[PDB]
RNA sequence: GUAACUAUGACUCUCUUAAGGUAGCCAAAUGCCUCGUCAUCUAAUUAGUGACGCGCAUGAAUGGAUUAACGAGAUUCCCAC
RNA sequence: AUCUGGUUGAUCCUGCCAGUAGUCAUAUGCUUGUCUCAAAGAUUAAGCCAUGCAUGUCUAAGUAUAAGCAAUUUAUACAGUGAAACUGCGAAUGGCUCAUUAAAUCAGUUAUCGUUUAUUUGAUAGUUCCUUUACUACAUGGUAUAACUGUGGUAAUUCUAGAGCUAAUACAUGCUUAAAAUCUCGACCCUUUGGAAGAGAUGUAUUUAUUAGAUAAAAAAUCAAUGUCUUCGGACUCUUUGAUGAUUCAUAAUAACUUUUCGAAUCGCAUGGCCUUGUGCUGGCGAUGGUUCAUUCAAAUUUCUGCCCUAUCAACUUUCGAUGGUAGGAUAGUGGCCUACCAUGGUUUCAACGGGUAACGGGGAAUAAGGGUUCGAUUCCGGAGAGGGAGCCUGAGAAACGGCUACCA
RNA sequence: GUCGAUUUUCCAACGGGGCCUUUCCUUCUGGCUAACCUUGAGUCCUUGUGGCUCUUGGCGAACCAGGACUUUUACUUUGAAAAAAUUAGAGUGUUCAAAGCAGGCGUAUUGCUCGAAUAUAUUAGCAUGGAAUAAUAGAAUAGGACG
RNA sequence: ACCCACUCGGCACCUUACGAGAAAUCAAAGUCUUUGGGUUCUGGGGGGAGUAUGGUCGCAAGGCUGAAACUUAAAGGAAUU
RNA sequence: CCGCCCGUCGCUAGUACCGAUUGAAUGGCUUAGUGAGGCCUCAGGAUCUGCUUAGAGAAGGGGGCAACUCCAUCUCAGAGCGGAGAAUUUGGACAAACUUGGUCAUUUAGAGGAACUAAAAGUCGUAACAAGGUUUCCGUAGGUGAACCUGCGGAAGGAUCAU
């Protein structure tokens, strides 16, 4: 290829933007951040689509350049930076505090938030070692790295970030009888509870997830985000709690209104 | 250059691939600028990412460890004597990993001597240490010979062409049976 | 397999960072690294208490295995610690319904700490490019009389 | 270069063009309705083929399935709304046997000669 | 000698005594004209080669046509010198 | 999901020719009023090109005496706006074409426990002086020059020569450390249950050796290194460690090692806090920069299985690597990738190898009962190339071509 | 059985797990055993084998994570990740349509709100259940099996 | 032993006929649009042409494999008058 | 059946092959020999250099005896390296390009030679279709203006399903 690219065609970007197939053939290349680039949504894409906050990509410059679009917090005012999963987009004016989470259907939905709970994320624990010094640190899917975790965080846990100091403070442990967000299978936006989980050795340890209609559906542990325990989720789920309703009994609710 | 590339290389079937890609960077290979001994020279080349790397030429005063006693003193290089791959890297006196040589031997002597027994090749709180030390350990004949000879065989465990040094590992037990047979097989 | 030698070649044949410190009393004074192959491979007795080398060996040397865990029948034992498996599969052809065999050689090291000759089924493993052809090792054999 | 507008084309040209009985039923379902071309028969005769395509797919396989269920449904829905099927005729198996002179029935110019105030449909 | 057509393979007669040179081959060491004609080799070739043949006067053990290898045989060209 | 005309005097067939319908197939011929939409020098010539243009970039936050404009009510060092040049970063993206390329690219799927990765996002650095009573740190050098000022040369080019200057986050050097512990070496006396004054070293990185990185399970006699508790018969009890299917892994410790990498001689805005009024000591938000580990954008190899026509291509590969071994070299790294020394291997009628392709692969496209057949230069993904080969510098990234060098046209 | 939207038996069809009929998923060491195969005081109690504050001796099958050996394939089931665009197709009066992914409805002053579905991609790889069809070996000079 | 009657197994057949085939016809040419027991070889209108070429074999004659350009609307099978 | 129809020959106008010519051209690969260029490397050392407090005569060699009221004061013997550093060149691998033959592929000239198809049917016969007047045909061998003829063996697709 001779060095890496830098631009990317509208059609070959992630559909779960939406991103009309016509007006422009480039899409908003997102730079280089805590997500990776299939899985992020641009600060872009969220204030001039999701919100129409913004009508054209020059107006979303002038919203972020005045320091308003805090991401975990800090400023950020790169028009494509990669605001993904558990991130808290705070609009300071409005005092808008969306936590992009999946829509059922596999999608960032807009999800407004009181400001007593945009002040965590739930980082899904990926590795953990000792760092030099023999001192034990964690790293998140966000690429957010914590010091001096709990002894007990293994990994596939999560744990929640203060996100203002940026420490660990409660983490959930990765079991049966869990509840549990899916990060993008095509099970994409689901919310359901563990039942069991495979030992499949450098094969993809499989895991089997039942909702709350006994709907058992499998995949993958790296695609399973442990969001809480029965009951009390550690964070506001969007208006649908992630069911994944058929195409006849979601018509009927569409025509029932 | 000197490209590490397998897609010329005629395919394990026996088919002359047909070359595609004009040589590319990516598989680069270089010149090993061959180290002599003595004179200290050292060329640094820019590899992937800045990320230097030094190739020594006509390095000298190698950093060699015994293992056993769990030591390394900087010491003198004579000579290459012999070398499990070629053996005009001996006649030529080249340093390059696994090169089987003669070094100086006496800041080994010196330690040994000060440190732990008395005169190898034959205050208060010293005398303490030495009678604490209480025969600690002797040397099996073998390398006892050496250091009377005035130096000790050693093999190069540093890649010189590519860290800048000829470090490491001072001969000791059956690998130095093993070296002695070799060596007086030949001359 | 060469046979009986270990001082055979011009370099000394060591096990790389084990060290055989002289001046302690150990009764043996034969010390050999080994490790766990992984994924249920019970390594052989013939490998733990041998004497050879073979640094791309999945026990006694710097090569992990992983990728996947291929089997086949072997065809040629002829070349010094390297075997060549055929593997035999069918390909079916979408228009006439039906099946065809394809060979598919592939040519597989093997290890001092098993045995084999011409017919024998062995399971092999992914590791590091070894050689120009060799890509797998040899983990399990099954000679079937 | 940004992306492939997608177009499609509505009608069809009949296979064999020189048939007395096909070139007299033609003329005579465009005299009704007053129609400029043949192009107009052959486009409702492919809209037409193109639901008895989508009614046979979704007839063929198992009863009481969700694919048969929704895009049945769907079609009927669409169908009784247009006013090619009336309030007594939705079975999926009517739809089969649909006469493109109902479409026919059914354009604006038909419709306001049929409303009056129109004078015969030309 | 006649005859499709434009150069003739069908007819006809008389045979040099007996037969009319067949298969082959050639301006051949055998062709007068002849430095034959066409091609090729050369800038230019009475030379060379390959073809053409009504062959002054080719030709079948007075042997005809090939022919590998061999030649202090006769001849032509090319490279090295 | 359909056929019809044509061999016969007529007939039934085999059968081909012709008709018939379509073509995000191409060309061409007449005709052509409106609306939306819209391919377009691909086949032949990856053949040649005049010319104009397509890659440059500035914030409060690198360097400013433009001999520029400011010009007035912040300025006596600078401070606004705003050229040139140095510095940084980019120019490796994009766009274009399809010539090469037939286990090759490519698709789907694997692996890096075989590696590099500017930038982004996270963490992350009291240890550099070197023997300790006034050696730069309230701040080093030109060991340097641009731009600018002048004196030129060729007909000429994005020619630059000599001279006069002057800065940098440029280019060279170069100090400011707290506490505690651990190790080594020794100023100490008495035949012991034998113990110390002090001195130095111990950041990070490199390189090499050595050690740790634990483990299915309950009791026992004994000798020694026997050091405290002897509650002076005798008791010592609790002795620590993460991850993977798997590692020599992460990580730590011992000995050192190095033409000793790094650690902020940097810039903007507010200019606050305590009085010992020095015109001190301490102090916020920022901006760059910086070492290692993660992360991200990537890359490089990489597992498995699948490509069109040919036997009028049956054997192919091995001095000049062909298959494997040992060691070395090289590489960012794995590897016959290369070198040396060995063994004689490796592919193949399940089509190797050789030849052809008016062949870049794929997502797809046209036709439409089902099965298929034909095509895909071309809006996306990947690969390749910039007249043809080869080489190489600069950089994180190139074997770059709107970069350089040589040869051929 | 009811308020033109829905559940019951009299009563079947389809597709299934346990259980033994010689039938055995190889079964262990801990953790976990909820548990009665049993009773520690028994008894809240219309005459009741109506019902638990709770627990000796052992169940294991609620329950792994370690052991640790499995005579191997094709075949088929289901699931996993399969880029978008294209295709099929859901919704929506771009005036209709090819299209587009928009829009819709209220005070239409501060507004609110449904969408941008779903499906095939029959190759190979990964998991998953079946074990009818097809092949391979197992005890023959027993170097056979089990304790 | 030869012969006679009944009986099988295999053989070379023959005579009458519901299925098949364009028909002549048939013990397979049947079990075939109600299309699948296993398997090898061969053909795709008529010529050019079993020709050229290239290999291969042969003492030779020849054998094996085996094209294309171009040409043409029929050539052919069976039965009827 | 005054039907049909086969070859030679002649006229024509097409296609293919053999062909001396060391044919020619293009392309790939390749032998042996020259081998630009950058890169690695053994040297080289134009110039530019810093402290050299290095002895230096120089007599305002600082507001004047004064190791001047020492200057980048006069002027180099040095000197070290703190060095930078151009051409130049020593070998190395990478490797274009050049010559030189080779071998394969494609394209293609050629005097002549021997064909084949077509086209009016023009010449010669009448080979085949009837028992086509010699039944036809196959394999092979020879002969001959031409069809064809004859030998041997075979077949009915025969003009015999017969003792």
């Amino acid at each position: 290829a001779r060095g890496p690219k830098k631009h990317l065609k509208r059609l070959a970007a992630p559909h779960h933007w939406l991103l009309d197939k016509l007006s422009g053939c480039y899409a908003p290349r997102p730079s280089a951040g805590p997500h990776k680039l299939r899985e992020s949504l641009p600060l872009i894409v969220f204030l001039r689509n999701r919100l129409k906050y913004a009508l054209n990509g020059r107006e979303v410059k002038a919203i972020l350049m005045q320091r308003h679009v805090k991401v975990d917090g800090k400023v950020r005012t790169d028009t494509t930076y990669p605001a993904g999963f558990m991130d808290v987009i705070t609009l300071d004016a409005t005092n808008e505090n969306f936590r992009l989470v999946y829509d059922v259907k596999g999608r960032f939905a807009v999800h407004r938030i009181t400001d007593e709970e945009a002040s965590y994320k739930l980082g899904k624990v990926k590795k953990v070692q000792l760092g030099k010094k023999g001192v034990p640190y964690v790293v998140t899917h966000d690429g957010r790295t914590i010091r001096y975790p709990d002894p007990n965080i293994k990994v596939n846990d999560t744990v929640k970030i203060d996100l203002a100091s940026g420490k660990i403070t409660d983490f959930i442990k990765f079991d049966a009888g869990k509840l549990v967000y899916v990060t993008g299978g095509r099970n994409l936006g689901r919310i359901g509870t563990i039942v069991h989980k495979e030992r499949h050795d450098g094969g993809f340890d499989l895991v089997h997830i039942k909702d709350s209609l006994d709907n058992t559906f499998v995949t993958r542990l790296n695609n399973v985000f442990v969001i809480g325990e029965q009951g009390k989720p550690y964070i506001s789920l969007p208006k649908g709690k992630g069911i994944k309703l058929s195409i006849a009994e979601e018509r009927d609710r569409r025509r029932a209104q | 250059g000197i490209s590490r590339d397998s897609r010329h290389k005629r395919s394990a079937t026996g088919a002359k691939r047909a070359q595609f890609r004009k040589k590319r960077k990516f598989e680069l290979g270089r010149q090993p600028a061959n180290t002599k001994i003595g004179a200290k020279r050292i060329h640094s080349v820019r590899t992937r990412g800045g990320n230097k790397k030094y190739r020594a030429l006509r390095i000298e005063t190698g950093n060699f460890s015994w293992a056993s006693e769990g030591i390394s003193k900087k010491t003198r290089i004579a000579g290459v004597v012999y070398h499990p791959s070629n053996n005009e890297l001996v006649r030529t006196n080249t340093l390059t990993k696994a090169a089987i040589v003669q070094i100086d031997a006496t800041p080994f002597r010196q330690w040994f001597e000060a440190h732990y027994g008395q005169t190898l090749g034959k205050s208060k709180n010293a005398e303490r240490k030495w009678a604490a030390r209480a025969a600690s350990a002797k040397i099996e004949s073998s390398v006892e010979s050496q250091f009377s000879a005035g130096r000790l065989y050693a093999c190069i465990s540093s890649r010189p062409g590519q860290s800048g040094r000829c470090d490491g590992y001072i001969l000791e037990g059956e690998e130095l049976a093993f070296y002695l047979r070799r060596l007086t097989a030949k001359k | 397999s060469t046979e009986l030698t270990v001082q055979s070649e011009r370099a000394f044949q060591k096990q790389p960072h084990i060290f055989n410190n002289p001046k302690v009393k150990t009764s043996k004074r034969t010390k050999r690294w080994y490790k766990n192959a992984g994924l249920g491979f019970k390594t052989p007795k013939t490998a733990i208490e041998g004497s050879y080398i073979d640094k791309k060996c999945p026990f006694t040397g710097l090569v992990s295995i992983r990728g996947k865990i291929l089997t086949g029948t072997v065809v040629s034992t002829k070349m010094h610690r390297t075997i060549v498996i055929r593997r035999a599969y069918l390909h079916y052809i979408p228009k006439y319904n039906r099946y065809e065999k394809r060979h598919k050689n592939v040519p597989v090291h093997v290890s001092p700490a098993f045995r084999v000759q011409v017919g024998d089924i062995v399971t092999v493993g992914q590791c590091r490019p070894i050689s120009k052809t060799v890509r797998f090792n040899v983990v399990k054999v099954s000679a079937a009389t | 270069p940004r992306a492939p507008r997608t177009y499609s084309k509505t009608y069809s040209t009949p296979k064999r063009p020189y048939e007395s009985s096909r070139l007299d039923a033609e003329l005579k379902l465009a005299g009704e309705f007053g129609l400029k071309n043949k192009r107009e028969i052959y486009r409702i005769s492919f809209q037409l083929s193109k639901i008895r395509r989508a009614a046979r797919d979704l007839l063929t396989r198992d009863e009481k399935d969700p694919k048969r269920l929704f895009e049945g449904n769907a079609l009927i829905r669409r169908l009784v709304r247009v006013g090619v099927l009336s309030e007594d005729k939705k079975k999926l198996d009517y739809v089969l046997a649909l006469k493109v002179e109902d479409f026919l029935e059914r354009r604006l110019q038909t419709q306001v000669y049929k409303l009056g105030l129109a004078k015969s449909v030309h």
